[PDB]
């Protein structure tokens, strides 16, 4: 089994520099090419370039020339990418894939898991939970910087109708919007309160939903 | 007290361990696994051991296999066994420098060993032997590639020219050994083979460069062609001036005459090779070294013997490095069974045509049938130029970003490696065998 | 610049039919048209190298036919794990360009969103904000439109929309709309209605 | 044809230029102004030229000045002339390695040249000569520093110990030359001076280290003292085992006996020195080399002559490097006239007391008056240890951030440099002069 | 003579890195220590560290250990200081001075000219001129990011009462303020205007000040 | 670490008298109390090394007397180019520390600020801003008080080179500014 492991999600301030690694196991590292692909949300993928981890010659896409600096370390078994002078448009997932350079039908056969990069200036903030009442009901978590939120409800509350819409940027204030669908006959006394568990700020908020 | 086999083995192993330990203590991390010097030393030792082991084995009637095969296999295994390869890494700069130094040493040996009187009487023969076979083998190799391999004509000729230059590193030592026994020095066969050996990589490299330029539509073909003529001219001129210089100035009245002379020839040859590479005229260095050494030997009628003895010791030291590095250049990735059969077929037919053409090119030189056959079978070896320029086409195609051209470069690289592997050892063995038989010994 | 265009960005398919993803190049790539598959969780696997050369370990249902400058990838039969985004890549020239991608949505019966209204809670005003959100859920297909009738007037500013990918159970969709406005604007209105 | 002086000069200049050109072509920018190899080569050539020039001049009755002065001045000028210094830079690692290699070579020479029979009959004399003078000169130097220089007692003793170790690099060559002419080998004077030479830096370095630890109140004095005893013990043990090893295994039946033996001794000595430095026991390497070489020479009763000839050639090559580097270590910043007068006075009085004490330490060894005087005046030279540990105290004071301690370290450094400058050349000259006169030649 | 010339003023964003140089001429570079001193406005100087440009040994004040990285180039006769993760505090003037390391009474004795570094987030902005009328009058140049406004008045008004107060930074917006004093009898018709010459925005605004 | 403190941060003096800046160490300095002078334009030059060793090229007027822990620097006679900020530094221990500095203000007769009040311009009101400014300059010494009788941005000017005065600028229907 061959797999590649990249660094976890990283948040950087605009104009800074970020290094991301890609560690390859299960095969002879120096025998293949390391290709970097950037996928911005909504758009398709974009080939950044590649590094030959045998004599360190890099080929770069003209668009990403200068913005990316490719390097590798045979001993460490990892390949690194440098992203200098970040920008709001540099926030996207980055993949590393290997490719057999000496095979007449080469491709990128094995890919990494992705490395989300967010370029912003905000700082960690406690999410704001607002109970919603008239059936269903939602919490509408307000601004917060990172996305460890993992909004959840009480055990059994998530049985059905628990649509949790994805977090949106919203001017550096990410915002979920969950909903729970239950019958009226089961809502004379509601114990269903969403437990927001934003761990970056460790703001375990409950905000019991009240039947207005 | 200890004596015999045990003493020899203990002394040798202690010397090896001591050399490594001294280098490690002086340098440090550079002589530990994953370090450059560690890789160089390990490759050196492995090449020596492999050469000796291969020399040991002789089951059948034929003499023992050449040490070239052992050294090449040692390098090949070091490269293509992942655990060993991870801990044995040599910087490309160091490999190139060591191979160039070995080439300089062998070229000096060849130049000193030539015979002026014999070389005078076979001029057209040397030119024919240096030119004909290379061009005919390149043409036939291109013809084969265009059909078996499907390459276009330009790439077929790139392949032919990168497959059409013999290695002096394989020919010169064997012919020098023959000349030591005087096995063929009555018509000048060793001189003919050693002289032509060094003028065959200026027609090959020039053809390869011009064909590569045509294929990639870069620059101009006129300048690429004229580069070869300029290389020949400047090599001859520089060799002449340097040879006439060292032929006279270090005089019989000086104390350390032999040491000074050997240092002068070796340093001048190394400087010529490296500076010619640096200034953009690769190939004039070898010709300059050959001419300089030849003229110096002419100057020292009989006092040169000690110089060539010292150079022979240096070559004994450096041959394992050269051939181990050449072997380490190849990887099993190129020799994959996707189309290796057709590449082997092309290399084999090209070698057969080369032998046939070499036989014809010496028909009217006055040689007998046996000498003609020996010359035909002593001109196949191919080790050094192929490793030097084997992957250049693939690198250029990679740089240009094309994909079909990458396939063509891969085919060229596979052919180059196959030619090295199946031509250097067979050629060395054939020279060693057919020397005593086909050549008339003198006293 | 060999930019590759995939005509369809999302083609509906049942669970037992033959789907065909079409990819066309803006040039003449001989056959270097590798196919990739990316699953919703973000994992991307190579599918077919060199037009039709099926990669090792990939199920036989995938057939990369097509040649010239108009290629296509086919699924013999559609499995539930086949739902993903498929990219066509070309490595004929230097800048490797990927396709726009295609999403396979499972076909089902057309639905209508619930379009529930949620006026800002008292906490919103006391906090200092005022957000109105519309919750229209379980609609099909993804053809929806968002509009606002604030006191009859339509405002095209300060609107936040977040969609949910295809539901893995009922193959439906959900629309989330949130509006951030000044508190004074809310104070002048009490009746809130959402239409669609 | 050319001959005579012109031929010699042309050959030599061409050899120099060729060596530089070869190194530049192989390496590149590293052999151009501001490069490490360029600096090393230029320093080597300048040291050789300076040594020869100084040897040339002999106006008065006394023989020509020693080449040590020429080499030291060459290094000094290279360091302290801004334009030359900018273009001639040598990495500290390379300087340390080269100096260590030179020390290894000279220690091997000394060990091979000892006489077992003589060394047996003067045991207490050697111990006294190695111990007494160093300790008495350190004590008197500390006494002088505490008053003329104002240093506290701890720093006075640091100065005394860094000013109390003679250089085998200056003593061994001269005594070996005397032994070659058999000028004093009837009671064993050359053996006495060569043996004691390599045990005087284990006491000096140990005293310096313990006093430095006391001054900076770091670590413990007990361990610092015990480090010296451990160095002696492990050096003796390792030297014994290695010497008994190489004394037996390379056998008379082997072909390349001389080459293998010389490589073994040199490599083992270099490995010992560098590994001992690496593992934190600097000083056991020199003793190990001395003992190993002595035992090996005992093993090869008379066959060692070729080995020592080869080692002598190596030393002739390496001496200019060692002394040029030592000279380049010093800068005119230390030798500023703020208080240089008092530093010179302290060094002079310490040297006088050292000579007086050395005369007394050999009173009861059976020597005559002339031999006693020669031994007294042949024990002053001080070149290597002073340059090695000259600036350590200043560096430690700088690291600790103090300011008064920096002043003390500056005084120590000035004293060390002055001792080197005004002791190495005078000592070499005095040995060369008084050898023939005071020592009884044998046949 | 001896003089040290260092880089000019630089603008950086928080979390970025800045490398300032100090080139020395008139003496032997390698024979002296290079010391770096930071002078934040208001407070006095405060030692940073030094580097020996002969063996490259650097000693740092424990406050700046990690924040600053000292390097030197013998060939160029220039010493560089690398400041990382710049913040508001890192905004100050930085000096380089030499010091004879082998002199019993060493000091600095030769300093650079200063290298102002400002750590902020805003970008270039055009200054705003607000003519002020009721004697005196000023135009109170409002917010602008780049520092050197070089406000000036027409020739003739510079004779007296031309106090140009320094540009005080606030909310990352420099707010310069000037005033001109002239006798009341000479203000029946004024042809005097403050010619703001902000070069970074190249906005040669005049905004003729008139009596109200 | 050693902390160096200077009693006076502004030493008022005439142009032809004798001044003496005093620097006080914290724990103990033997003689390592280098003195530095920084001019208003930002150029800093070394004056005295090691307590009293006057540096080469410095005018003889600068006498760095004082020893032990109470250190002093004196100017025999003053001149226009002697007005600057003087720092006392110590290199006795590892972290080198500088003093707070001293400014050599020139004496003059006391003055009174003009304390003019400028209401925001009408154009500014249309722009959207409301900034009232009080201009009170040509006063001496530095002691001023700002107060408003309404119906903050404060900036000071360096000592005036001509009349040796000072200027104050303050920023914020009947608007009144008093002081
Ligand atoms: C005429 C001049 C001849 C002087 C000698 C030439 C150099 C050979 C001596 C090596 C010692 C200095 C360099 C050591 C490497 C270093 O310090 O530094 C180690 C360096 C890495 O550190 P750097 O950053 O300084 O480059 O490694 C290298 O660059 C490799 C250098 C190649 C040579 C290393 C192997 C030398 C083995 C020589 C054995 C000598 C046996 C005794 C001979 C009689
Ligand atoms: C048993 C093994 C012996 C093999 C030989 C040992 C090395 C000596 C040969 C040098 C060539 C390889 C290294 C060249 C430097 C490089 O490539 O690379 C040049 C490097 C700098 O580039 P790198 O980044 O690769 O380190 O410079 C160095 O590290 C200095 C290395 C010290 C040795 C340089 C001088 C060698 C001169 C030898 C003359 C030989 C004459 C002919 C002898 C018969």
């Amino acid at each position: 089994e061959v797999q590649l492991q990249e660094s976890g999600p990283e948040l950087v301030k605009p104009g800074a520099s970020v290094k991301m690694s890609c560690k390859a196991s299960g095969y002879t590292f120096t025998n293949y090419f390391i290709h970097w692909v950037k996928q911005k949300p909504g758009q398709g993928l974009e080939w950044i370039g590649y590094i030959n981890p045998y004599n360190d010659i890099t080929k770069f896409n003209e668009k990403f020339k200068g913005k990316a600096t490719l390097t590798s370390d045979k001993s460490s078994r990892t390949a690194y990418m440098e992203l200098s002078s970040l920008t709001s448009e540099d926030s996207a997932v980055y993949y590393c894939a290997r490719c057999d350079g000496y095979y007449r039908y080469y491709a990128m056969d094995y890919w990494g898991q992705g490395t989300s990069v967010t370029v912003s200036s905000a700082k960690t903030t406690a999410p704001s939970v607002y109970p919603l009442a008239p059936v269903t009901l939602g919490c509408l978590v307000k601004g917060y910087f990172p996305e460890p939120v993992t909004l959840t409800w009480n055990s059994g509350s998530l049985s059905s109708g628990v649509h949790t819409f994805p977090a949106v940027l919203q001017s550096d204030l990410y915002t979920l919007s969950s909903s729970v669908t239950v019958t009226s006959s089961t809502w004379p006394s509601q114990s269903i309160t969403c437990n927001v568990a934003h761990p970056a700020s460790s703001t375990k908020v409950d905000k019991k939903i009240e039947p207005r | 007290p200890p004596h015999g086999l045990l003493d020899r083995v203990i002394t040798n192993v202690t010397i090896i361990v001591l050399l490594w330990a001294v280098v490690w203590s002086i340098t440090g991390s550079e002589c530990l696994p994953g370090g450059n010097l560690f890789g160089i030393i390990i490759l050196f030792y492995c090449a020596i051991i492999g050469g000796k082991l291969l020399g040991l084995i002789k089951l059948p009637t034929l003499p023992p296999l050449p040490s070239l095969l052992g050294m090449l296999l040692a390098g090949f295994l070091i490269r293509n066994i992942p655990v060993i390869n991870d801990n044995v890494q040599i910087k490309h700069k160091w490999s190139s420098s060591l191979r160039s130094i070995a080439l300089s040493i062998i070229l000096v040996r060849a130049g000193l060993g030539l015979d002026s009187k014999a070389l005078k009487k076979l001029k057209g023969v040397c030119v024919r032997l240096s030119m004909g076979p290379c061009i005919v083998e390149a043409c036939t190799s291109a013809l084969l590639a265009h059909y078996l391999l499907g390459l276009p004509w330009q790439w077929g000729f790139i392949l032919g020219f990168v497959l059409g230059a013999v290695s002096p590193a394989v020919v010169v030592p064997s012919m020098l050994l023959l000349q030591g026994g005087g096995y063929g020095v009555e018509k000048g066969v060793p001189t003919l083979l050693m002289a032509a050996g060094s003028f065959d990589d200026i027609l090959a490299i020039t053809g390869f460069n011009t064909c590569l330029g045509i294929a990639f539509s870069t620059g101009s073909t006129v300048f690429n062609v004229l580069r070869g003529v300029l290389e020949v001219v400047i090599g001859v001129a520089t060799g002449s001036v340097l040879g006439f210089f060292i032929q006279y100035f270090p005089s019989r009245d000086q104390d350390k005459l032999v040491c000074k002379r050997t240092f002068l020839v070796l340093g001048l040859s190394v400087l010529a090779v490296f500076s010619s590479v640096h200034f953009g005229f690769p190939g004039s260095g070898g010709l300059c070294t050959l001419v300089m050494a030849f003229l110096a030997g002419m100057g020292w009628t009989s006092e040169k013997a000690e110089v060539e003895k010292i150079i022979a010791v240096a070559w004994d030291i450096f041959q394992p490095l050269l051939f181990g590095l050449i072997g380490a250049e190849v990887s099993i990735a190129s020799l994959r069974p996707e189309t290796v059969g057709l590449c082997v077929a092309t290399v084999g037919i090209a070698v057969l045509i080369r032998i046939l053409t070499t036989f014809l090119m010496v028909c009217f030189a006055g040689f007998n049938l046996k000498e003609k056959i020996f010359i035909s079978f002593a001109w196949l070896p191919k080790a050094t130029v192929q490793a030097a320029i084997g992957s250049v086409a693939l690198d250029t195609a990679r740089s240009h970003g094309e994909k079909q051209l990458e396939d063509y470069g891969m085919d060229v690289l596979t052919v180059a490696f196959l030619s090295i592997l199946i031509t250097a050892p067979i050629g060395s063995l054939l020279i060693g065998l057919l020397g005593p038989r086909l050549l008339q010994k003198v006293e | 610049d060999i930019v590759m265009t995939q005509t369809t960005s999302s083609l509906s398919a049942s669970l037992g039919d033959r789907v065909t993803i079409s990819c066309r190049a803006s040039q003449d790539i001989s056959n270097y048209l590798n196919w990739f598959q990316q699953k919703p969780d973000g994992t991307v696997k190579l599918l077919i190298c060199y037009t039709s050369r099926l990669h090792s370990g990939v199920p036989s249902r995938f057939s990369g036919s097509g040649s010239g400058t108009d290629y296509s990838l086919t699924i013999s039969n559609l499995e539930q794990e086949d739902i993903a985004t498929y990219f066509c890549q070309q490595d004929s020239k230097h800048p490797w360009t990927f396709g726009g991608g295609t999403k396979l949505e499972i076909k089902r019966a057309d639905a209508a969103p619930t379009v529930s209204i949620f006026p800002p809670s008292s906490e919103q005003l006391t906090s200092g904000g005022a957000s109105v959100v519309c919750f229209l859920n379980n609609f099909y297909p993804k053809d929806i439109n968002v509009k606002w009738k604030i006191d009859g007037s339509e405002r095209q500013n300060g609107v936040l929309n977040s969609w949910t990918d295809q539901d893995s159970k009922d193959s439906t969709y959900s629309m989330s709309s949130t509006l951030t406005l000044t508190k004074d604007e809310y104070e002048r209105h009490n009746s809130y209605t959402c239409e669609a």
